[PDB]
RNA sequence: GGACUUUUACUUUGAAAAAAUUAGAGUGUUCAAAGCAGGCGUAUUGCUCGAAUAUAUUAGCAUGGAAUAAUAGAAUAGGACG
RNA sequence: GGAUAGUGGCCUACCAUGGUUUCAACGGGUAACGGGGAAUAAGGGUUCGAUUCCGGAGAGGGAGCCUGAGAAACGGCUACCACAUCCAAGGAAGGCAGCAGGCGCGCAAAUUACCCAAUCCUAAUUCAGGGAGGUAGUGACAAUAAAUAACGAUACAGGGCCCAUUCGGGUCUUGUAAUUGGAAUGAGUACAAUGUAAAUACCUUAACGAGGAACAAUUGGAGGGCAAGUCUGGUGCCAGCAGCCGCGGUAAUUCCAGCUCCAAUAGCGUAUAUUAAAGUUGUUGCAGUUAAAAAGCUCGUAGUUGAACUUUGGGCCCGGUUGGCCG
C-alpha cells in the first residue's frame, strides 16, 4: 500500500502525520508561525501609513536600465524603516521628504515587485490626498 | 387605499378606549403640551438633589447673602 | 437585537471572464430580448442552475419516493404556472433539459412585445417602465415579472396613461397650451 | 546596486509631451441602448469578412 | 414477584430534542431580496386556507438484526446438568 | 469534625501513600470566550465565527463586604495599586466594555437629535418610568429591483427579389445619415391628501419638469495569459511600464497622449487575508532507481495489522407493495 496504514483503527497515525507534514506547507507554517505579526513591516494588516525619511533612486535590475523613484519610509505604529516605490511617471514631485505617506502591498505576497530590488511596498496617498488623484489633476494636495 | 377603521359604541365609549394621540387627529382632545423629554430628566435629576421640600433650604441660603 | 433581516443574492458571474465564445451568445440574448446587464443573463443562469440542481438531486433518488414526488411536483408544475416547462414534457426529465431563453420568453418585457403592443423589444422596455401597461388594474415597471401563463389574457394598456386612454400627458398638453395661446387670444 | 541616483527627471516624458486636448464627440447611449448598439454593429449588419472580422482596423 | 445473566464493535429503526440560519412547500411583497402572510363574500354588523416538511451526523437513550471483527469457556477437571 | 443552602480535601485533625502519563500526562503557545452558525459550491474537505439567539466572563486592576429571595453587584459600599478632579490648603469628590459625544490609537467604524405610538419590562401598578426599544440623522458594509431614452418621415446608398434587350431604383426593410417630426416619462420640484407619537421618506396625485449647453456613466484594459489597433504624435535603456513572460537605447502592437476599440457597468480598480483551481498535504487521492524523498545494518517495546474451521441445507403456513391482463 505504500506507506499510510489503511488499518481501520490508524486514525490518530493518520491525523499526527498530516498535522506533521502541513508543516512543510508554506503557507501553514507561517499562519501558524504568526509570521505577518512577528516579521513583515505592516503589522499584519492591509496597508500601513508612516512618514518620508528620504527620496532615493533605486536603480533598477538587469537586464532593465532605469531608475525607480522611491521613499524611504518610517511606519508610525512600528518605527520599522521601509523603502517604497512611488509609481506612475512624476509622483516624486508630490512626496517631498518628511510627509505622511500611506504605504501598501506590492501585491507578490512580500516579494519585491519587479526590477526593484528589494522593494515591497508601493505608496497610495500622501498628504491624506490620493497619489492617483494628484496625477490626474482631480485634488490638489494640501497645505503644508 | 386598504386601510383599518374602528366605529365605537358610543362616543364615550371611543374618547376611554382610543388611543390619545388619534383624538388629537380628530379634535376630540386638546394636544397637552409639555416640556422637552430630555428637559423633564434633567428636571427629575435636579429635583433629586433636595431631600425634604426644599423651601427650608431657600431660608438657610438666604443667610448666605448676611455671611 | 433584531430578528436579522435576512437577504440573498440573484446572479452568479462566470470563472473564465475572457471567452469570446460565451461574450458572443450573451450579447445576441441582451440584443434580441433588450436587455442592459450580462448579469440580467447571468441571473437566469444562477435561477436555472439551481433549478437543475434540484431536479439532479431528485433523479438519485428511488421513483415514487416521498420527498421525490412532494417537491419534484411542486417544481414541475411551478414551472408550468408561469409557461416555461411544455405540457407533454411534464416529468421533471426535461426541466434538467430546460435552457435560459425559455425563461426569458415569460418576461414581461417579451410578452409586452410578443402580444404587439410594443412592435420593438426596446419600445417594450420603455413603455413597461413608464407606468404603461398592467396585468390587472395592477400597473408594472418591471421589464422581468415572468407572465404567469394565464395572466398573458390580461396584458392591456393602463387605465390611466394614454394608449390606453385617460388623457394626452404633459408633453402633449404644452401643444395645446401653445396651439390655443398663439392662435386665438 | 546603487540607491542614491539621480532625481532630476521624475516626471520628464509626462510633463515634454505635447497636450493634444481632447475632441468634442457624440455622447454615447448609457445604457441598454449601447448593448443594442453592440447588437446591430456586430451581429446584424456585419461590416466585413475579409477574411476574418477584424474590430478596431484602422488603415486595412 | 422471585431466582440469574461472558464480554464488545458494527448496522437498523425510533424516542429525546430552540428559534433565526440552510434545504424546502404554500402564498402574485406591482417584480425581486424579502415577509408570513392571506384568500373569499351579502364589501350595510362574516366566510375562511395557513403559519408545513426536511437535515439536525459524535456521544447518551430505546429497538430489530446476529454477517463481518474481537472477548470469555472443560485440561493436574477445582467441569456440566438433577 | 468544622464550614456551606447542601455533596465534596471545601477546610481542619489523625492515618495511609496514593493520583496522571507515548492511547502524549505535565509544561509552553494562542494575533482563544464556547456554541447556533459563516465563507468556498462534484464529493471527501479547507478556512472562519469579537459581533442580531443561547451559555459564560467582566465593569481601570486586585481583594473585601453591606443590603437581600437572589450580588462577592461596581450607574452599592470599604481598602490598597494605578489614574484623575475641585479647594479659601482646612478638605471634598470621580470609574462610559450604558446612549450619544470627546481625546488617543490606528488601514479601520455614524447624531452630544425625537418618542414612549409599537415591541416588551418594572413598580404600590390600566396611568408612572424605560438612551431597553422604536423614530429620524450620518451611512456605495453587504443584499434587491433596474433610468440615462423609445418611434416615425426624408436625402442620397446598399443588400432582397420579379425583369435585365440595357437605363434601374420600387415597397418587403437592413441600417449609415451633420437639415427635420410630433409623441412618453421620472430624476427633480411641488397644492393636497396619505404616512408618522410629531415630523421625513416611500406608495397616491393637481401645477411645473428633455433635445445635445444636455437631466451629458463610470472604472479598467486594448503584445501574450486575456476580450480589444502592429493607427497618428511624443520620448529615445531616459522618463515610465510590467501580478507573471517581458517592453523602452529614434519607424515603441506595452511608456506619455489623441483617435478608435474591448470588458464589466451605478458601479469598477488596488492592497491584505482566505477558499476554489490543488491528486502542490493526497482517508477518498500524491510522490520517494536517477527530478525533492527508504534510516549503514539487524533486534525490538509502544502503535497499527494478522490463516482457515463451529446451523448449514431442505419442507409447510400467514399476511403485506409495487407492476401487470383485465374494470
Ligand atoms: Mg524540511
Ligand atoms: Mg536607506
Ligand atoms: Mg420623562
Ligand atoms: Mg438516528
Ligand atoms: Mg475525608
Ligand atoms: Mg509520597
Ligand atoms: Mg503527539
Ligand atoms: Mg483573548
Ligand atoms: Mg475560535
Ligand atoms: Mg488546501
Ligand atoms: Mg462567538
Ligand atoms: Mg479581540
Ligand atoms: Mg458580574
Ligand atoms: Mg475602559
Ligand atoms: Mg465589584
Ligand atoms: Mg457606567
Ligand atoms: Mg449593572
Ligand atoms: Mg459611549
Ligand atoms: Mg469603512
Ligand atoms: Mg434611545
Ligand atoms: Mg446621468
Ligand atoms: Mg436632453
Ligand atoms: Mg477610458
Ligand atoms: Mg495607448
Ligand atoms: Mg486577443
Ligand atoms: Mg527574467
Ligand atoms: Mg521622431
Ligand atoms: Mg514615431
Ligand atoms: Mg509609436
Ligand atoms: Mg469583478
Ligand atoms: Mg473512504
Ligand atoms: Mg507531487
Ligand atoms: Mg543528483
Ligand atoms: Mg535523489
Ligand atoms: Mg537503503
Ligand atoms: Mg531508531
Ligand atoms: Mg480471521
Amino acid at each position: 500500500g505504500k506507506g499510510k496504514p489503511r488499518g481501520l483503527n490508524s486514525a490518530r497515525k493518520l491525523r499526527v502525520h498530516r498535522r506533521n507534514n502541513r508543516w512543510a506547507e508554506n503557507n501553514y507554517k507561517k499562519r501558524l508561525l504568526g509570521t505577518a505579526f512577528k516579521s513583515s513591516p505592516f503589522g499584519g494588516s492591509s496597508h500601513a501609513k508612516g512618514i518620508v525619511l528620504e527620496k532615493l533612486g533605486i536603480e533598477s535590475k538587469q537586464p532593465n536600465s532605469a531608475i525607480r523613484k522611491c521613499v524611504r519610509v518610517q511606519l508610525i505604529k512600528n518605527g520599522k524603516k521601509v523603502t517604497a516605490f512611488v509609481p506612475n511617471d512624476g509622483c516624486l514631485n508630490f512626496v517631498d521628504e518628511n510627509d505622511e505617506v500611506l504605504l501598501a502591498g506590492f501585491g507578490r505576497k512580500g516579494k519585491a515587485k519587479g526590477d526593484i530590488p528589494g522593494v515591497r511596498f508601493k505608496v497610495v496617498k500622501v498628504s491624506g490626498v490620493s497619489l492617483l488623484a494628484l496625477w490626474k489633476e482631480k485634488k490638489e494636495k494640501p497645505r503644508s | 387605499s386598504v386601510g383599518f377603521g374602528l366605529v365605537y359604541n358610543s362616543v364615550a365609549e371611543a374618547k376611554k378606549f382610543e388611543p390619545t394621540y388619534r383624538l388629537v387627529r380628530y379634535g376630540l382632545a386638546e394636544k397637552v403640551e409639555k416640556a422637552s423629554r430630555q428637559q423633564r430628566k434633567q428636571k427629575k435629576n435636579r429635583d433629586k438633589k433636595i431631600f425634604g421640600t426644599g423651601k427650608r433650604l431657600a431660608k438657610k441660603v438666604a443667610r448666605r447673602n448676611a455671611d | 437585537p433584531r430578528a436579522p433581516r435576512t437577504y440573498s443574492k440573484t446572479y452568479s458571474t462566470p470563472k473564465r471572464p475572457y471567452e469570446s465564445s460565451r461574450l458572443d451568445a450573451e450579447l445576441k440574448l441582451a440584443g434580441e430580448f433588450g436587455l442592459k446587464n450580462k448579469k440580467e443573463i447571468y441571473r437566469i443562469s444562477f435561477q436555472l442552475s439551481k433549478i437543475r440542481r434540484a431536479a439532479r438531486d431528485l433523479l438519485t433518488r428511488d421513483e415514487k419516493d416521498p420527498k421525490r414526488l412532494f417537491e419534484g411536483n411542486a417544481l414541475i408544475r411551478r414551472l408550468v404556472r408561469v409557461g416555461v416547462l411544455s405540457e407533454d414534457k411534464k416529468k421533471l426529465d426535461y426541466v434538467l433539459a430546460l435552457k435560459v431563453e425559455d425563461f426569458l420568453e415569460r418576461r414581461l418585457q417579451t410578452q409586452v412585445y410578443k402580444l404587439g403592443l410594443a412592435k420593438s423589444v426596446h419600445h417594450a422596455r420603455v413603455l413597461i417602465t413608464q407606468r404603461h401597461i398592467a396585468v390587472g388594474k395592477q400597473i408594472v415597471n418591471i421589464p422581468s415579472f415572468m407572465v404567469r401563463l394565464d395572466s398573458e389574457k390580461h396584458i392591456d394598456f393602463a387605465p390611466t396613461s394614454p394608449f390606453g386612454g385617460a388623457r394626452p400627458g404633459r408633453v402633449a398638453r404644452r401643444n395645446a397650451a401653445r396651439k390655443a395661446e398663439a392662435s386665438g387670444e | 546596486a546603487k540607491v542614491h541616483g539621480s532625481l532630476a527627471r521624475a516626471g520628464k516624458v509626462k510633463s515634454q509631451t505635447p497636450k493634444v486636448e481632447k475632441t468634442e464627440k457624440p455622447k454615447k447611449p448609457k445604457g441598454r441602448a449601447y448593448k443594442r448598439l453592440l447588437y446591430t454593429r456586430r451581429f446584424v449588419n456585419v461590416t466585413l469578412v475579409n477574411g476574418k472580422r477584424r474590430m478596431n482596423p484602422g488603415p486595412s
